[PDB]
């Protein structure tokens, strides 16, 4: 990891490596990469806590690999959960 | 060994492909294209897993649009009677939960719906158009991702739904309006229409030369195909063991034919697609694999690509 | 529960929509599909339905079609073999004789009403009509005639079933031309509504 | 949702040409039939994977987890 991190193109090689069997959509691959690495969560003297996670919406037409991208991210992330549409209730998403 | 020899005498026949299609649903007259589709559904595509873990659907989804006058439900009755691991259900009688999977007490746990029960199988949905949009949108995952995912009541799961779906929609108003697009004749929209591999419309206006022999066939059926059901099932089981591969010529030819369908589907000054998404290229791959299985050859010749292109054109010439 | 018997349904216009959908697979497949609690089965209903339905409001309007008067939708209405209208429109040559017939029941004590069930029973037990070869051509020409006049094969299937029923009557083991002709004629009356 | 990606499916001849070429290549590259045998097969999988992934996917998962933690 330390070796490959030195590469000048490493951000682009990571982004190209996101969902490699999906053609194009480099913007989606970038958004997914940013989300999957995430920001830094912060807490200002304990008096104000700030989100580090990056939330992403894939809005668009049918047959454009959006569901496949999400299944890939379920494959790749160290803790992941997947819940389609009508299959998710309010308490089934947060807590019950 | 008797069954082995019947298999050999079947694969020896150069034009068995016609004999298979005429063995589909022998109690229903005509409608060769639908019978060809049902054959190429019981013969599925080859399901694939990519190096990145991303799955590709092997199952083939078919829609049979028809007026309630048409002998439409006969196909569902046939294939649910014939094909192993299959179910029949009615569009409005079954809810979204009742279709994918429901959550019940016994605690909280998952009750298998119709698309769970037809995993590695065929699910037949009659009166599909009467199904509420709330009930329709539930199956969008099982249609294409081959799974059902749930997050409810402290029970969280993803469930296998590797299923070929066969839908028997009515046109809006019952009568199929031949002046309108296939889009205009249905309450479906592009998210779910792109999930079907192909649509068949089957129409029954009066034509005396047809109506005479059709009527005669109805009375013949009340007892006033080349293969038995057993032989056809044995062949289907054998043909499903083949796993065809795209020949190099077929790959480039398929790219050209996809570009043709894609070009012809363009509408508006934006050149927006409607029916031909990338999903339809993959549909041609599935269909040509099913055709190669129907011919029991491990290599896909461009003639199969031509047949798959023409099978999709049964829908695309009606826009 | 009406497996092997006539199911009599009144208020058939006011029927609930889930029931209206459920009737399709008993009309077509004579069964109802069950898929819950670990049990999956097509529960066979095998029942002939006699429906009784009503117009919207207090009166039927015969200057409007059945679909315009009745609540229930045409595709369900199409499944019935025979469909009838009974009306209270005033006519003394009917009403007076109806009233005299009705009122005479309070005074008076061929009509084989108690033998009817036995005749039905022995007919259903013993007689299984098959279609005559000439009756094929009769069914075909009759069907193409009404087709030349909006018919569907459901009408032909109905004419077959009515002709077979007509052959159980008279205890006839083979459907005759006259059986087809009466099945045709009664359906021609019905489809004109 | 503090990144939005809008995904439009437009007909575009050379773009659809390239995408369709990639998709059919992916399908043969994902076909199931396509030193001990297990070692050789894992090596063949790596040979297939480096055609499209500039870094190994198995490496990418641990790299993500490392960078996160
Ligand atoms: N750029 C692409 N490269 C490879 N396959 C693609 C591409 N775009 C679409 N597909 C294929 O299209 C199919 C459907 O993908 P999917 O992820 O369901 O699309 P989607 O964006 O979710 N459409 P929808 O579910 O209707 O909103 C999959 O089998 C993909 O392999
Ligand atoms: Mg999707």
């Amino acid at each position: 990891f330390r070796k490959i991190s030195r590469d000048r193109g490493i951000i682009d090689k990571i982004i190209s490596s996101m969902a490699p069997s999906i053609y194009g959509h480099r913007d989606i691959k970038t958004a997914v990469a940013c989300s999957l690495f995430g920001g830094v969560p912060k807490n200002v003297n304990g008096k104000h806590s700030i989100r580090g996670d990056i939330n992403v919406l894939l809005l668009g037409d049918p047959g454009t690999a959006k569901s496949q991208i999400l299944k890939y991210v379920e494959k790749t992330a160290h803790r992941a959960v997947f819940a389609t549409g009508q299959g998710a209730s309010a308490v089934g998403l947060t807590a019950s | 060994s008797d069954e082995i020899n019947e298999l050999k005498e079947m694969v020896k026949d150069e034009h068995i492909y016609d004999k298979l299609v005429r063995s589909i649903a022998p109690a229903v007259f005509g409608h060769e294209a639908v019978k060809k589709g049902i054959l190429l559904q019981m013969l599925g595509g080859v399901h694939k897993s990519t190096v990145e873990g991303i799955k590709l659907r092997g199952d083939i989804n078919i829609c049979v649009v028809g007026d309630p006058s048409t002998s439409k439900s006969q196909f569902l009755k046939y294939v649910v009677g014939f094909a192993p691991r299959s179910v029949y259900t009615s569009g409005k009688a079954s809810s979204a939960a009742g279709l994918t999977a429901a959550v019940v007490r016994d605690d909280y746990t998952i009750e298998a719906g119709a698309l769970m029960l037809a995993d590695n199988g065929i699910c037949c949905i009659d009166e599909f158009d009467k199904m509420d949009i709330s009930d329709q949108v539930a199956i969008h995952e099982a249609m294409e991702q081959q799974t059902i995912s749930i997050a409810k009541a402290g029970i969280h799961a993803t469930l296998n739904a590797r299923t070929s779906i066969l839908a028997a929609a009515n046109p809006v108003g019952g009568r199929y309006n031949r002046k309108l697009s296939l889009r205009g004749n249905l309450n479906m929209t592009a998210p779910i229409m792109s999930r079907f591999d192909l649509f068949f419309v089957i129409l029954d206006d009066c034509n005396e030369k047809i109506d005479t022999e059709l009527a005669s066939h109805i009375v013949d059926l009340h007892m006033k195909p080349p293969f038995s059901a057993e032989q056809l099932r044995r062949y289907i089981k054998y043909a499903r063991t083949f796993k065809p591969i795209l020949t190099k010529e077929a790959r480039s030819y398929l790219v050209e034919k996809y570009k043709e369908l894609r070009k012809d589907d363009a509408q508006g000054f934006s050149r927006s697609s409607y029916r031909i998404t990338v999903r339809q290229l993959e549909s041609m791959i599935r269909l040509s694999e099913a055709i190669a299985r129907a011919n029991c050859v491990d290599e896909i010749t461009p003639s199969f690509i031509a047949e798959a292109y023409d099978l999709l054109r049964q829908s695309i010439i009606r826009v | 529960l009406s497996d092997g018997g006539v199911c009599c349904i009144d208020e058939f216009d006011k029927m609930s929509d889930s029931t209206r959908s459920v009737l399709h697979e008993v009309m077509e497949q004579q069964t109802i599909s069950i898929a819950k609690a670990g049990i999956i089965t097509t529960l066979n209903a095998r029942s002939s339905i006699l429906a009784s339905a009503n117009p919207i409001g207090s009166r039927y309007n015969p200057n409007l079609p059945v679909t315009e008067n009745i609540d229930l939708p045409p595709p369900l209405l199409s499944r019935f073999d025979l469909v009838y209208l009974v009306l209270d429109k005033v006519d003394e040559k009917n009403d007076r004789e109806l009233a005299k017939h009705l009122t005479n029941l309070y005074l008076e004590d061929v009509l084989p009403v108690e033998f009817l069930t036995m005749y039905i029973s022995y007919a259903k037990e013993h007689i299984h009509p098959i279609i005559t070869e000439a009756a094929k051509t009769e069914l075909v020409r009759a069907y193409v005639g009404m087709r030349k006049m909006t018919a569907t094969t459901r009408q032909l299937e109905s004419m077959i079933r009515l002709a077979e029923a007509h052959a159980k009557m008279k205890l006839k083991n083979v459907v005759e031309l006259e059986d087809v002709q009466e099945a045709v004629r009664l359906i021609r009356s019905a489809i004109k509504d | 949702f503090d990144i939005l990606c809008v995904v439009r499916d437009l007909v575009d001849e050379e773009a659809d040409e390239r995408l369709a070429t990639f998709v059919v290549d992916s399908h043969v590259r994902s076909h199931p039939e396509n030193l001990n045998a297990r070692q050789r097969r894992l090596q063949r999988q790596r040979k297939k994977e480096e055609e499209i992934s500039p870094i190994p996917q198995e490496l990418l998962m641990k790299y993500i987890h490392y960078a996160r933690t």
